[PDB]
C-alpha cells in the first residue's frame, strides 16, 4: 500500500483521489494520502475553493516511483513531483502516518470500482496520450485540447488521443463509400485495431482514460474521444464477441460511477440513442441498456 | 452553409457551382401481384445535375438494371447519385471542377460529402430554396431519353436553350424555375400553355419553343396564373 505525502496544504482545495473526494481547509495539517491500492493507475485531482475554474490533477502509478504534492505559491497549483531519495520519502512518510496527518484510501473491500474502471489504463499509456517525458505521472486538466479539436492551440499541452473520424479517407477506402460509411468494420478491425491499437485492449485503455477525463475534469475533447470510440465499435457489424461483452462491462461501470447530476453534460443524447436503439449493437449492450433505461431514461 | 433568399446573386456568379438533385433516380411504379400483395417495378430514372449560370444540364441516365439484385434502394440511390457526381467532376477538367455541389436534399449530403473526401476543397451545401427539379422528366425531350434508355447514359443538355444570347442567367434562372413549378402543380394545363399555338415550334436542338421576347412575358403570365389557380384549389383561398 503506496503513499502520496504532501508537504502541506496553504489553500483551501476539495482533493480527489480516484472517485473519492475530501475538502481540504487553508493551512489545514494536512500531509497527504495512505493506503493507496498498488496495482491500478491512480489520479490525484484538485478544485480550489477560491476560483473552482480549471480542475486540474495528475494521473501515477506508485510502482514507478516515490511522488509527493507540494504547492506552489508562484503558479498557484498543487504541483506533483518525483522523490529520488529513498530514504529521505520513507522518512518523510513514517512521521507524516506516526502523526495521523494522512487520509486513507477509503476502498471498501467489496467494492471494485476502480479496476472496472481502469482495466485496461496503463500509465505507459497514458504518457503517450500527455507528452511530458521528464515526469513518470501525467499532468491533466479542464481546458486541455485534444489534437483532433486542435486541427479544427499549443502541441506540448495537448491531449494527443488517437484521432477519430467518420468522414475521413482514413476511415473510407476508395470504392467503398457506402459500405465503409454504413458499416464501419473496415475503420474498427483493420485501420484501429491491426492498424494503430494492435490490441482491443490499447483501444479499452483509451476509451477508459477518455471517460475519466471527462468525468474527473470536464474535459470536453476528451468526452468527444470516449463517444467517438463507442459509436465507432456500436456502428461496426463485425465485433468480435469478447469486445462486445467487455464493452457492455465497460460502458456499465462508467454509467454506474458517473454523476447523476452530470449527465446531461457527459452523456450524448444523439451517441447513446443511436448506440442502444438503432446500431448494428443495439442488442449487444444488455447490462448497458439495462442501467442506462433506469439511471437516464429521460436523456433517451 | 444552407444557400436561400439571403445569397441568391451567389448561384450567377463566376464561381463553378452545380445543382445536383436527385429525386428522380429511384422511380417506381406499384402495384398488385397475382396473390394481391404489392410490388414495385422499377423504371429509368436520371441525375439532375444544372450549372445554373451557363444552362449546362449533365443528365445522368439510371437504367433500372443498376438497381437489380440490390436492397434498401432508396438509400443506395443517394449513394449511386454520389458516385455518378464524383465520378463527373473527376472526369471533367480541374478548370471546369464546380467549387460548390448544392444538393436539392439534405438526405444527399453526407453521401455526396464521403465520395468526395479527394476533393477537399468542393464545398457540399444544401439550400432552404424549394427547387421544382423533380419536375424535370416533364420536359419531353428529357423523359424520352430517360425512357428509351437501354443502358446507362451520360446525355448533355442546356436547359436554357440560346435564352442566355438576350437574357440574364439570373432572369433564365427565373424562368426556368417558373416553368418547372408550372410543369409540377399541373402537367397537362404547363404543357398547353407551352404548345397551344402550333406556329411555335421547339427546335431540333432545343427543349422549349422558339418564343419571342414578347411571347415569352405572356407564357410568362400564363405560367403564373396557372400556379396561382391551382394554388386557389389546394388551400381553398
Amino acid at each position: 500500500m503506496n503513499t502520496v505525502p504532501f508537504t502541506s496544504a496553504p489553500i483551501e482545495v476539495t482533493i480527489g483521489i480516484d472517485q473519492y473526494s475530501f475538502n481540504v481547509k487553508e493551512n489545514q495539517p494536512f500531509h497527504g494520502i495512505k493506503d493507496i491500492p498498488i496495482g491500478h493507475v491512480h489520479v490525484i485531482h484538485f478544485q480550489h475553493a477560491d476560483n473552482s475554474s480549471m480542475r486540474y490533477g495528475y494521473w501515477f502509478d506508485c510502482r514507478m516511483g516515490n511522488f509527493y504534492i507540494q504547492y506552489d505559491p508562484k503558479d498557484g497549483l498543487y504541483k506533483m513531483m518525483e522523490e529520488r531519495d529513498g530514504a529521505k520519502f520513507e522518512n518523510i512518510v513514517h512521521n507524516f502516518k506516526e502523526r495521523q496527518m494522512m487520509v486513507s484510501y477509503p476502498k471498501i473491500d467489496e467494492d471494485d470500482t476502480w479496476y472496472n474502471l481502469t482495466e485496461f489504463v496503463q500509465m505507459d499509456k497514458i504518457r503517450k496520450i500527455v507528452r511530458k517525458d521528464e515526469n513518470q505521472f501525467s499532468y491533466v486538466d479542464s481546458s486541455m485540447t485534444t489534437v483532433q479539436e486542435n486541427e479544427l492551440s499549443d502541441p506540448a499541452h495537448s491531449l494527443n488521443y488517437t484521432v477519430i473520424n467518420f468522414k475521413s479517407r482514413e476511415a473510407i477506402r476508395p470504392g467503398h463509400e457506402m459500405e465503409d460509411f454504413l458499416d464501419k468494420s473496415y475503420y474498427l478491425n483493420t485501420v484501429m485495431l491491426q492498424g494503430i491499437f494492435k490490441n482491443s485492449s490499447n483501444y479499452f485503455g483509451e476509451l477508459q482514460f477518455a471517460f475519466l477525463n471527462a468525468m474527473f475534469f470536464g474535459n470536453y475533447g476528451s468526452s468527444l474521444q470516449w463517444h467517438a470510440m463507442i459509436e465507432l465499435i456500436c456502428s461496426s457489424a463485425t465485433v468480435p464477441k469478447h469486445m462486445l461483452d467487455k464493452l457492455d462491462e465497460i460502458l456499465y461501470y462508467q454509467i454506474k460511477t458517473l454523476p447523476e447530476q452530470y449527465s446531461d453534460i457527459l452523456l450524448n443524447e444523439r451517441v447513446w440513442n443511436i448506440c442502444l436503439y438503432s446500431s448494428f449493437q443495439k442488442n449487444s449492450l444488455h447490462n448497458t441498456e439495462k442501467i442506462m433505461e433506469n439511471k437516464y431514461p429521460e436523456l433517451l | 452553409g444552407a444557400m436561400n433568399s439571403s445569397n441568391y446573386a451567389e448561384l450567377f456568379n463566376n464561381d463553378i457551382k452545380l445543382f445536383v438533385d436527385d429525386t428522380n433516380v429511384y422511380r417506381v411504379t406499384v402495384h398488385k401481384t397475382f396473390e394481391g400483395n404489392v410490388a414495385t417495378k422499377a423504371i429509368n430514372g436520371c441525375i439532375f445535375t444544372l450549372n445554373p449560370k451557363t444552362g449546362h444540364l449533365f443528365l445522368k441516365i439510371i437504367h433500372t438494371s443498376v438497381w437489380a439484385g440490390q436492397k434498401r434502394l432508396s438509400q443506395l440511390a443517394k449513394w449511386k447519385t454520389a458516385e455518378e457526381v464524383s465520378a463527373l467532376v473527376r472526369s471533367l477538367p480541374k478548370e471546369e471542377q464546380p467549387k460548390q455541389i448544392i444538393v436539392t436534399r439534405k438526405a444527399m449530403l453526407d453521401p455526396l460529402e464521403v465520395h468526395m473526401l479527394d476533393f477537399p476543397n468542393i464545398a457540399i451545401r444544401p439550400t432552404e430554396l424549394r427547387l421544382p427539379f423533380s419536375a424535370a422528366m416533364s420536359i419531353d425531350k428529357l423523359s424520352d431519353v430517360v425512357m428509351k434508355a437501354t443502358e446507362p447514359q451520360m446525355v448533355l443538355f442546356n436547359i436554357y436553350d440560346d435564352w442566355l444570347d438576350r437574357i440574364s442567367s439570373y432572369t433564365a434562372f427565373s424562368r426556368l424555375t417558373l416553368l418547372l413549378r408550372a410543369l409540377k402543380t399541373n402537367e397537362e394545363s404547363a404543357k398547353m400553355i407551352l404548345l397551344s399555338d402550333p406556329t411555335i415550334t421547339i427546335k431540333s436542338y432545343h427543349l422549349w419553343p422558339s418564343f419571342t421576347d414578347e411571347q415569352w412575358i405572356t407564357i410568362e403570365s400564363q405560367m403564373r396564373d396557372l400556379i396561382l389557380t391551382e394554388y386557389g384549389r389546394k388551400y381553398n383561398v
